[PDB]
RNA sequence: UUAAAGGUUUAUACCUUCCCAGGUAACAAACCAACCAAC
């Protein structure tokens, strides 16, 4: 059967650079049960798994950005990074793409459900997260399209049209290269196998699947995770048009998304020990810790700092009420200790003072006044770097 | 977070079953809860078990644990018991003081305020201990307010009468001016105001302050207002000063006002000032001629009751400008001759419970006697003046102790300023009274006024005094002397002229029978204080202490400006009666 | 763990194995100094357990209770706390337009709409008296914001026209006072 | 735990102990006295290990079942709270107006949004500026939906109310101007 | 320096095993609550 349900429409309230009322979706909860009683299995895998392309539930800490990093330079020739950006992924998504993709999630329900279950459930889908009826200001709208965050697999099905979009760019700057000039006899042959294939057959060939995407997987490497994603790949390949460069991503969206994306979205890099220039909002820097080299993620200061002046409710305006508010603010901000330069080190120096300053006030309220003394022993190592140091050591 | 009442200690702790909250130090609270039945301990959240399903709520019982109160039953195995060591755990615990004795806080705090004792304890105490009972007696009052039952519009027999049906399973209120109600318009699904409303006996004699066209349907409730918290005490410290402080007094005086300047300069000498004015003495003469003296000072007129700040207007409509004064009213008809809220006025009238957060070069409370310690309390908190100048007087009444069942309130425990003038005697008095003859004056002036108050008048020769038990009727909640009535109705016949008195008692059924026989306009005492006619009859019409009350009966007969006949029927005030005795007819 | 009872049997029991081991006594003698002396711990390395637990309840129950009596009260006192530190701000930045306004709308004049920021909008200041009509408006210009606005426009309080001339100090009381003056940014 | 049977096994082996202590009369007799409080000991030690450790269970089962209560009745109360909605909500049905146009469908399904639009009898049109007032809403009477429609009441941003004569073009500035408008289906 | 081995229970001492209690430390798993970051 087909429910058709109502999602709310929140607005957000929270820190930001750029002045957008930022809103998100309140769905219901019947379809917040039968969508778990499918993803919660089909999805709680995909977030315990290692090494694989999509890093979806891959913590930063205890070494996981480095070994992410590592993988994602996993054997190719002549290296070069790149990233980019879609400019509105939620809004402008088409309707193809989504069903695609809830087709490909849904591919692992080959034995406990019948073609009819399948289909049915797919129709709920569509029923209620991607075109159903949203509740704006106390007033029923009509949605157009694109996807609902705020559902159960927003970031899984953003991360299949990622690597939809990433496929489509490689075959389009693949078929459309000249192909009499190509010197290489596989990838001429290729080419023509790869045509054949799209125009000329009607059923799957899982052996010249199997080819390509071991082709891809050598020289095109990717990292994915929801809309953001980091590519290593051969620069002589790309250079001769044999593999995706940035112009034929630009051309795939739009043609394929009635979206024009610029450079104020993507970046290259041609030095990869530098690592990627961005990556969840976090820059890679090449440091030494114990004999050996890894890479630390640091975030962008005037964030730790905005964040530690402006406050959501007022009494986090108080510090000796919120001081594990500043711990984890320490946290985030120990990488910057190793950057060159020296104001971005300074920040962590002064969250560090200002946390013994805050253990000293709320001892002094106490004492003084109501004369008690609380300030214990385990308090004496959060103004201290080497509680924040073991947070980026690979020990567990 | 607040004061422990009994040492000013920082505490929590508010003893729960103990109506007004009041904060109390660990060992202040473990006295409390271990002498009286007072159990709940409230503090930042309640010392109440936590656990699923239970009623424990005494402290006594109560372990700590976790992060949590239980009860033993439900405690965890590691706790220590949240009343133990002679004090309750809880905030402040290390500073605190306690008190070596807890007996008038437990009194006051547990007293149904029925005795007359609560309120000499009340009024004896520590200043603390003065806003904490003033604050009980009010929330006490106001909830017994609420005991009363829903009286609904049935049948609108004619205008000015009602008929009215009376909710079950709960007492109905005495039918006097005293209990003020107020009507509810039924609608779709809640109720709305139709003005405030007094009831006497017929059916039922309605007086609404507004006229309506009230339907079946309307019903009536004595209205009840939030109580308050108390922080600033019921008289601000005394200070003496070697000249007059924060005044400039005018050097041309008329002599309307030279009698007052001598006093008018001893109010500059002296923080506060309290002032005793007899019936007809110029109590308003005297508060009005403060502004004159001093024209410059910025002065705040403050009283219980809108009928005697409106009279204060009236007054300084005929002696202040008119744009230096101004009116508060809040959001009843009142003075509207002066411009309305207007604070930053040079002169300010306004009531107890609407004034405004201001300061003032003077502060005027007029009618003394019917302040509270409460009254007291709220406008000092409101008002911070130079000088402070108290004007009433202890031989008139009180505002009414509905109460109070036990014993009879003497003026000394009526409030503080009350009490001082009663002990250490007024900081000044008129002497000199006006309106009644001298008869009428020289019997107050040794009843009540130590007899000190003299006359301006001489004797008129009309001041009439008949003793008369006759026959006491009673009904709900009043008295009728019907005889007495006959016996003045018969002094009407053979003295025509005493057809322009008016009738005066104790009680309103009396009037109320008394308006029908004789015609001649009723007044109850109390509402007749502030008033002044040419002729009254009054009819005591009992012997209780209600009747006898020394400060009543002074406010009674002191209404007539020339001649006054009075029905006694109690034998020791009526020999105190100096006045020209009669023969029953 | 000083101050109780039990910790005097582990002294007493201290002291006579202490003998005991000095002596050189016997073999199960001490034995029986060592019975009732390493059970001793097991009477008070316990009692000294489950109080020492109970004292660092006490220390951390009483904070996170100051810490709410803090935060329910913090909650409390927004409205006074917030325009305080708007002030003590707002006098620390030092900034000339900002004071010029400050003071004129501490003593009278309170402008009735937003001041505006191009050259052609309306102006409309309310002037309660003649003191400050001399510290603002002299003639036909008004520096207010630390700008030149010409007057268009001066209309008393009971809504009547008056001219640029007679304001005075003759008509000093034939003049309604609360005047409100429009003018326009030069 | 005191009213356990072997507290008094455990009080009277003690009771002996201490007579025959004070008398003190050999260890070969003592023997026996000092071992059989050190199997009471023992005994005392299971039973009442045995007990202090289902007071725990119990307890727990209390509470769980209380929570089960609990929950059990706050599905009552949401059961009767949706139907009550439901109940209520289909009295505005407008039951003859929309009897007719479902009885001409084919086969009864006729889709969702075109229910309002043929069978509601009140109108709110939100109208962001004048000039789109005056092309959609102008006048005391409009038309929308092939429908005639009357105006009866205008209301601003602050919900305030606005009468018709007000908006004009020169006046449109001073008006909070999301306006909402609404009217009545006329026959 | 005092024939030999074997026999029994009891007392003592040691060692070993099992069981029952009391405390300390660790490890993990669950539950509950507050906080921070990312899309
Ligand atoms: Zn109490
Ligand atoms: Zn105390
Ligand atoms: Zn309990």
């Amino acid at each position: 059967n087909v429910i058709p349900t109502i999602t709310q429409m929140n607005l957000k309230y929270a820190i930001s650079a750029k002045n957008r009322a930022r809103t998100v979706a309140g769905v219901s909860i019947c379809s917040t049960m039968t969508n778990r009683q499918f993803h919660q299995k089909l999805l709680k895998s995909i977030a315990a798994t290692r090494g694989a392309t999509v890093v979806i539930g891959t913590s930063k800490f205890y070494g996981g950005w480095h070994n992410m990093l590592k993988t994602v330079y996993s054997d190719v020739e002549n290296p070069h990074l790149m990233g980019w950006d879609y400019p509105k992924c939620d809004r402008a998504m088409p309707n193809m793409l989504r069903i695609m993709a809830s087709l490909v999630l849904a591919r692992k329900h080959t034995t406990c459900c019948s073609l009819s279950h399948r289909f049915y459930r797919l129709a709920n889908e569509c029923a209620q997260v991607l075109s159903e009826m949203v509740m704006c200001g106390g007033s029923l709208y009509v949605k157009p399209g694109g996807t609902s965050s705020g559902d159960a697999t927003t970031a899984y099905a953003n991360s299949v049209f990622n690597i939809c979009q990433a496929v489509t760019a490689n075959v389009n700057a693949l078929l459309s290269t000249d192909g009499n000039k190509i010197a290489d006899k596989y990838v001429r042959n290729l080419q023509h196998r790869l045509y054949e294939c799209l125009y000329r057959n009607r059923d799957v060939d899982t052996d010249f699947v199997n080819e390509f995407y071991a082709y891809l997987r050598k020289h095109f490497s990717m990292m994915i995770l929801s809309d953001d994603a980091v590519v290593c790949f051969n620069s002589t390949y790309a250079s001769q048009g044999l593999v995706a460069s940035i112009k034929n991503f630009k051309s795939v969206l739009y043609y394929q998304n009635n979206v024009f994306m610029s450079e104020a979205k993507c970046w290259t890099e041609t030095d990869l020990t530098k690592g990627p220039h961005e990556f969840c909002s976090q820059h890679t820097m090449l440091v030494k810790q114990g004999d050996d080299y890894v890479y630390l993620p640091y975030p962008d200061p005037s964030r730790i700092l905005g964040a530690g002046c402006f406050v959501d409710d007022i009494v986090k305006t108080d510090g000796t009420l919120m001081i594990e508010r500043f711990v984890s603010l320490a946290i985030d901000a120990y990488p910057l200790t190793k950057h060159p330069n020296q104001e971005y080190a300074d920040v962590f120096h002064l969250y560090l003072q200002y946390i013994r300053k805050l253990h000293d006030e709320l001892t002094g309220h106490m004492l003084d006044m109501y004369s008690v003394m609380l300030t214990n022993d385990n308090t004496s190592r959060y103004w201290e770097p080497e509680f924040y140091e073991a947070m980026y050591t690979p020990h567990t | 977070v607040g004061a422990c009442v009994l040492c000013n200690s920082q505490t929590s702790l508010r003893c729960g079953a103990c109506i007004r909250r009041p904060f109390l130090c660990c060992k202040c609270c473990y006295d409390h809860v271990i002498s009286t039945s007072h159990k709940l301990v409230l503090s930042v959240n309640p010392y109440v078990c936590n656990a699923p399903g239970c009623d424990v709520t005494d402290v006594t019982q109560l372990y700590l644990g976790g992060m949590s109160y239980y009860c033993k039953s439900h405690k965890p195995p590691i706790s220590f018991p949240l009343c133990a060591n002679g004090q309750v755990f809880g905030l402040y615990k290390n500073t605190c003081v306690g008190s070596d004795n807890v007996t008038d806080f437990n009194a006051i705090a547990t007293c149904d305020w029925t005795n007359a004792g609560d309120y000499i304890l009340a009024n004896t105490c520590t200043e603390r201990l003065k806003l904490f009972a003033a604050e009980t007696l009010k929330a006490t009052e106001e909830t017994f307010k609420l005991s009363y039952g829903i009286a609904t519009v049935r049948e609108v027999l004619s205008d000015r009468e009602l008929h009215l049906s009376w909710e079950v399973g709960k007492p109905r209120p005495p039918l006097n001016r005293n209990y003020v109600f107020t009507g509810y318009r039924v609608t779709k699904n809640s109720k709305v105001q139709i003005g405030e409303y007094t009831f006497e006996k017929g059916a039922v004699v309605y007086r609404g302050t507004t006229t309506y066209k009230l339907n079946v349907g309307d019903y009536f409730v004595l209205t009840s207002h939030t109580v308050m918290p108390l922080s600033a005490p019921t008289l601000v410290p005394q200070e003496h000063y070697v000249r007059i402080t924060g005044l400039y007094p005018t050097l041309n005086i008329s002599d309307e006002f030279s009698s007052n300047v001598a006093n008018y300069q001893k109010v500059g000498m002296q923080k506060y000032s309290t002032l005793q004015g007899p019936p007809g003495t110029g109590k308003s003469h005297f508060a009005i001629g403060l502004a004159l003296y001093y024209p410059s000072a910025r002065i705040v007129y403050t009283a219980c009751s809108h009928a005697a700040v409106d009279a204060l207007c009236e007054k300084a409509l005929k002696y202040l400008p008119i744009d230096k004064c101004s009116r508060i009213i809040p959001a009843v008809e009142c003075f509207d001759k002066f411009k309305v809220n207007s604070t930053l006025e040079q002169y300010v009238f306004c009531t107890v419970n609407a004034l405004p957060e201001t300061t003032a070069d003077i502060v005027v409370f007029d009618e003394i006697s019917m302040a509270t310690n409460y009254d007291l309390s709220v406008v000092n908190a409101r008002l911070r003046a130079k000088h402070y100048v108290y004007i009433g007087d202890p031989a008139q009444l009180p505002a009414p102790r509905t109460l109070l069942t036990k014993g009879t309130l003497e003026p000394e425990y009526f409030n503080s300023v009350c009490r001082l003038m009663k002990t250490i005697g007024p900081d000044m008095f008129l002497g000199t009274c006006r309106r009644c003859p001298a008869e009428i004056v020289d019997t107050v002036s040794a009843l009540v006024y130590d007899n000190k108050l003299k006359a301006h008048k001489d004797k008129s020769a009309q001041c009439f005094k008949m003793f008369y038990k006759g026959v006491i009727t009673h009904d709900v909640s009043s008295a009728i002397n019907r005889p007495q009535i006959g016996v003045v109705r018969e002094f009407l016949t053979r003295n025509p002229a005493w057809r322009k008195a008016v009738f005066i008692s104790p009680y309103n059924s009396q009037n109320a029978v008394a308006s029908k026989i004789l015609g001649l306009p009723t007044q109850t005492v109390d509402s007749s204080q502030g008033s002044e006619y040419d002729y009254v009859i009054f009819t005591q019409t009992t012997e209780t202490a209600h009747s006898c009350n020394v400060n009543r009966f002074n406010v009674a007969i002191t209404r007539a400006k020339v001649g006054i006949l009075c029905i006694m029927s109690d034998r020791d005030l009526y020999d105190k009666l100096q006045f020209t005795s009669l023969e029953i007819p | 763990f000083s101050s109780l009872p039990s910790y005097a049997a582990f002294a007493t029991a201290q002291e006579a194995y202490e003998q005991a081991v000095a002596n050189g006594d016997s073999e199960v003698v001490l034995k029986k100094l060592k019975k009732s002396l390493n059970v001793a711990k097991s009477e008070f390395d316990r009692d000294a357990a489950m109080q020492r637990k109970l004292e660092k309840m006490a220390d951390q129950a009483m904070t996170q209770m100051y810490k709410q009596a803090r935060s329910e009260d913090k909650r409390a006192k927004v409205t006074s706390a917030m325009q305080t530190m708007l002030f003590t701000m707002l006098r620390k930045l030092d900034n000339d337009a900002l004071n010029n306004i400050i003071n004129n709308a501490r003593d009278g004049c309170v402008p009735l709409n937003i001041i505006p920021l191009t050259t052609a909008a309306k102006l409309m200041v309310v002037i309660p008296d003649y003191n400050t009509y001399k510290n603002t408006c002299d003639g036909t210009t008004f520096t207010y914001a630390s700008a030149l606005w010409e007057i268009q426009q001066v209309v008393d309080a009971d809504s009547k026209i008056v001219q640029l001339s007679e304001i005075s100090m003759d008509n000093s009381p034939n003049l309604a006072w609360p005047l409100i003056v429009t003018a326009l940014r030069a």
